């Protein structure tokens, strides 16, 4: 279910010219199903992408 | 460091605030302003202490020299090129603020004419 | 339609100015957050230096040590 | 819940397990501090918003395409909070005509 | 960047070559925090806000002048950081209006 | 050196009109930091605290 | 001088009363003295509301 | 005298309804608040502030009292002891009540 | 709305900081306490090996 | 007031204590922070805002029913301040 | 207590319409807090956060 969804989401990200990984979206389905506010989910990941940039 | 060298060999800036400031002399009648301010601040219940540009005693006569023939002055406000007047924050320590205003207002109105007469000059 | 867009153009101008006032406040908010935490550390930092250990005492252990070595270099 | 967050941190950044530390302390704290939801269970406003985004990026074609893939998600019946992933994508949208700040060794500044 | 920000602190205060350490420490903290600026890149959008600001202090002649200066600026050098400088100046603008209070007694409270 | 100086001079023209009220030297530092990547919002904030700190000190 | 300050106070005092205030004449005098001495109007307004609130919890 | 420090203590003492040394704990708290910066919503034009006070009067259903306020304003302008009228006017506007 | 968040934050910081300062002092031990620990340590050593 | 705050805290987490000392202390902290109401004794508007929210959630049938419930309280004339409790219900709407 | 409960039933119903779980016991306690002239804004901040804490945990 998680994989099937990840491919369609992967299509959308590519359109926006926004890079996310395969893995991120799949973890996202796990967090949603446990309950996560939409603001929170976005905020952790946005920061995590910037951290990765600075780090290398 | 070069910045510090300039700051000692040139007199301390008074068009921008980023240079420390004198208004001391050992005579008893030359610290008159600090005495005058103190008086106003205790007598008058409603005194408004201005934010004063500390000048740099008897260098006001160098700005009278330039002003009377020479260039527009961007150290003092001129509302237009036919109206020269003197900013309300200039203090010299050995006079009052008001007392000071009054000598600088005579030369301002005499530099109003030479500056106006200079706008007639067509090169 | 013309008048519909007329109203539309007037409201964007007014909303933009409003964004700037709100933005300036948000930026003022940030100056205060970060600056307060910086103060807190300075206060905590000194208090912690004084009572967690005495620099004074430790210098004195080292001194006594030195006095005793020097005593033994005089026999 | 924690295990999930750790896996997000470690994986993207690579294995320091002490140099991915920052994100992890950051992560637990941010989600645990409760707020009441905004842009939730109003998917109609969100679809419209992403279409405007496309219109702005000078890709009119991608907006009709997106709408087709969107309806494909509904039939699957999986992924409880659709809106949250859509909300995420939009935040990180960028136009094909600039690129946002990339610098490293930012601690020095 | 350590040198550049320290020199930034020393210059503005007009003095203190290792006494501005405390202010410096703060500045390193603020910069180390992150922002999301409303309007990110794109030269047209920042020029438009600057003109509105010019009109508002009643400096029309200046708004017209600046626009030539912007085209000139570009021609002299081209960056991807052009916008960040123009937005920086924008935020850092000063109004001519009012006295900026006393500092000669405001220090004491 | 030629290219750099000529953007700054155009840059100082704007700064004096727009009423930045900063010095020449300080602006060059602001620009170097940008080209190396800085956020603009943070940078104005720091400038502001430093500026206020200087005035109070002198009086 | 004594007369003039009284009239200055007097007018402000009339305005404070129309707008309804809980400050007395003495406190109001103090505020003006603060105004003249600098102090942006928002900081003053805030410190007052917090102090007014704390007094009610105590009494 | 009338240094800021001495004036802020007197204000606190009367408003809290407690002694001079017994308002200290709030006195320190008061200094942090004033020394943290804010900026008014209205920053430019003396007139922008006055019209606001005038709008407020109407809102409270006290049209007559706003007329009286205009008259007082002229009085304040003519005596000229104060050079930051606006601070005083914004401050009462904020502390307005029914 | 903004003002309210600003003024509360600063009240929380002052209160917490003061309470923190007292507390820190408690477990780390004040200068009175260090000197008196040494007095008792001198006494005890003296009965066990200078008597 | 103090004990009425302590009771409330125990009841929301589930009856009987089980290390809820911290949660009571946390609420004491919140109540010592001064917040400021947007409207005060304007109970009628607070009912009107609830209804606008119910159209906003697309739960209009709930919005008709709520009107009857407030009108009930209005008839009974209980003193506590009706505005105080309604303002609580608006935040949770 | 009989009068407090009667009111408490009315608030319990309102609480169903917005779709929030609250115990009956907590709804009675809120009544005491506003009669004492407690600030409704602090009150709501307590209700929101502790009920939410309880649901996320379980």
């Amino acid at each position: 279910a998680v994989r099937e969804t990840m491919d369609v989401l992967l299509e959308i990200s590519r359109l926006l010219n926004t890079g996310l990984d395969m893995e991120t979206l799949s973890i996202c389905v796990r967090l949603c199903e446990q309950g996560i506010n939409p603001e929170a989910l976005s905020s952790v990941i946005k920061e995590l992408r910037r951290a990765s940039d600075t780090l290398k | 460091d070069a910045r510090s060298w300039l700051e000692q060999h040139i007199v301390h800036q008074y068009w921008t605030s980023r240079a420390p400031r004198f208004s001391h002399s050992s005579h008893l009648h030359s610290n008159l302003s600090a005495i005058w301010d103190q008086h106003l601040y205790t007598t008058d219940p409603l005194y408004t202490p201005d934010d004063k540009t500390i000048v740099t005693e008897t260098q006001v006569i160098r700005e009278t020299l330039w002003l009377l023939s020479g260039v527009k002055k961007l150290l003092i406000f001129q509302l237009n090129d036919g109206k020269v007047n003197v900013r309300n924050d200039i203090i010299v320590t050995h006079m009052t603020q008001n007392c000071l205003r009054s000598v600088l207002e005579q030369i301002a109105a005499y530099g109003q004419v030479v500056f106006r007469l200079q706008k007639f000059i067509d090169e | 339609a013309i008048q519909i867009n007329f109203i539309k153009n007037m409201i964007e101008e007014t909303l933009d100015d409003f964004r700037e006032a709100c933005h300036r406040d948000i930026v003022n908010l940030q100056v205060e957050m970060i600056k307060q935490f910086h103060i807190q550390s300075s206060e905590i930092q000194m208090l912690l230096e004084r009572y967690s250990l005495n620099e004074s005492l430790v210098s004195e252990i080292e001194k006594l040590r030195e006095e005793n070595k020097r005593l033994r270099a005089n026999f | 819940p924690n295990v999930l967050l750790q896996n997000l941190c470690c994986r993207i950044l690579g294995k320091g397990e002490a140099d991915v530390a920052q994100q992890f302390q950051y992560a637990v704290r941010v989600i645990g501090s409760n707020f009441a939801p905004t842009v939730e269970r109003d998917e109609f406003l969100v679809t419209e918003k992403i279409k405007k985004e496309f219109v702005r990026q000078r890709r009119e074609a991608d907006g009709a395409l997106f709408s087709e893939l969107h309806r494909k998600l509904q039939s699957q019946g999986v992924l409880k909070n659709r809106w949250s992933i859509l909300y995420l994508l939009l935040s990180l949208s960028e136009d094909p005509r600039k690129q946002p700040n990339k610098t490293s060794s930012f601690a020095a500044l």
